[PDB]
């Protein structure tokens, strides 16, 4: 079996605006095999009930899936996608950086 | 429409 | 332009933990409109956009039918390469397989596809004459011979050039609104200062569809590409694609360099600086 590693971006669905209702979105790509497990964190804890999509697979056969929540942008709150994969040994932790 | 798969 | 129609299936063997798991995905034009999942209440192919749930009730339960009759097909395939492959009980397996056509604007098939993967790589794949397999291995051999035995080939000929043709055009006019739609790109520039005397140029694109686009800086009048960074295209969620191009260049001299954005939604090309 060869194994691609998780790629991940964290990310916003609008511009963030303090204090906004607005969508966060960790999209994670490239990955072989299927199984995997992502967690959005609001200031380190797990948020809950957090949407998947349809995880598919792009022409090169590699997977990928969004990942998805409500959450208002804060000036200290922190944002994070953690990411556990097989071709891992550690959990890969991701932060939302609001001008990336 | 999807039509039904041969086996391998 | 030209137009799409493929479907996506996966397979994925779970063993002592009950029997695979299995999806099929299709796709118009890179929306998805149609899912069938196993792991659903109750399984079946369900819609997938708003467009889709026009269709007549006839279409479903066929589809349906179909997806049950491959997912335990999908089933006895997981069984069938690990014996073809001598592979170790115990593990999980998957197989993939993607299967469509492209047609353009004229009507007309450009391209039909068949192909399957084992765990990841390459097994089996029809060739574009849509006559001829192409097996990436030994354990795919046997299955090209059954294949041609059992005259796969034409089935799927007949499938790509007939029926796929004419289900996307259904689709097309049914996905009308949004299918077809363009929306150009809202690009904006960013600035940062980081150590010694740096400075980041930011280069945005947002709320664009198709997802197609590029980005490029330029330093005087040519492109960069040391010191430059690009995202890979990435979705919004509602239906819209983001992407960012970034470069780093020297302090007191961010006027020099320009971003450009160019998208079919646009009547030109956009052109920003800091
Ligand atoms: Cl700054």
């Amino acid at each position: 079996m060869i194994q691609k590693t998780p790629q991940i971006q964290v990310y916003s669905r609008h511009p963030p605006e303090n204090g906004k209702p607005n969508i966060l979105n960790c999209y994670v790509t490239q990955f072989h095999p299927p199984h995997i497990e992502i967690q959005m964190l609001k200031n380190g804890k797990k948020i809950p009930k957090v949407e998947m999509s349809d995880m598919s697979f792009s022409k090169d056969w590699s997977f990928y899936i969004l990942a998805h929540t409500e959450f208002t942008p804060t000036e200290t709150d922190t944002y994070a996608c953690r990411v556990k994969h097989d071709s891992m040994a550690e959990p890969k932790t991701v932060y939302w950086d609001r001008d990336m | 429409i999807q039509q039904s798969i041969e086996r391998i | 332009g030209s137009h799409s129609l493929r479907y996506f299936v996966t397979a994925v063997s779970r063993p002592g933990h009950g029997k695979p798991r299995y999806m099929e995905v299709g796709y118009v034009d890179d929306t998805e409109f149609v899912r069938f999942d196993s792991d659903a209440e109750n399984p079946r192919y369900e819609p997938r956009t708003p467009w889709m749930e026009q269709v007549e009730p006839e279409y479903w339960e066929g589809q349906t039918q179909i997806a049950k009759g491959n997912e335990q097909s999908s089933r006895v395939d997981l069984r069938t390469a690990l014996r073809y492959y001598n592979q170790s009980a115990g593990g999980s397996h998957t197989i993939q397989r993607m299967r469509g056509c492209e047609v353009g604007s004229d009507g007309r098939l450009l391209r039909g596809y068949q192909q399957v993967a084992y765990d990841g790589r390459d097994y089996i794949a029809l060739n574009e004459d849509l006559k001829t397999w192409t097996a990436a291995d030994m354990a795919a051999l046997i299955t090209k011979h059954k294949w041609e035995q059992a005259g796969a080939a034409e089935r799927d000929r007949a499938y790509l050039e007939g029926a796929c043709v004419e289900w996307l055009r259904r689709y097309l006019e049914l996905g009308n609104a949004t299918l077809l739609r363009t929306d150009s790109p809202k690009a904006h520039v960013t600035h940062h200062s980081r150590p010694k005397d740096k400075v980041t140029l930011r280069c945005w694109a947002l709320g664009f569809y198709p997802a197609d686009i590029t980005l490029t800086w330029q330093l005087n009048g040519e492109e960069l590409t040391q010191d430059m960074e690009l995202v890979e295209t990435r979705p919004a969620g509602d239906g819209t694609f983001q992407k960012w191009a970034s470069v780093v260049v020297p302090l007191g001299k961010e006027q020099n360099y320009t971003c450009h954005v160019y998208h079919e939604g646009l009547p030109e090309p956009l052109t920003l600086r800091w």
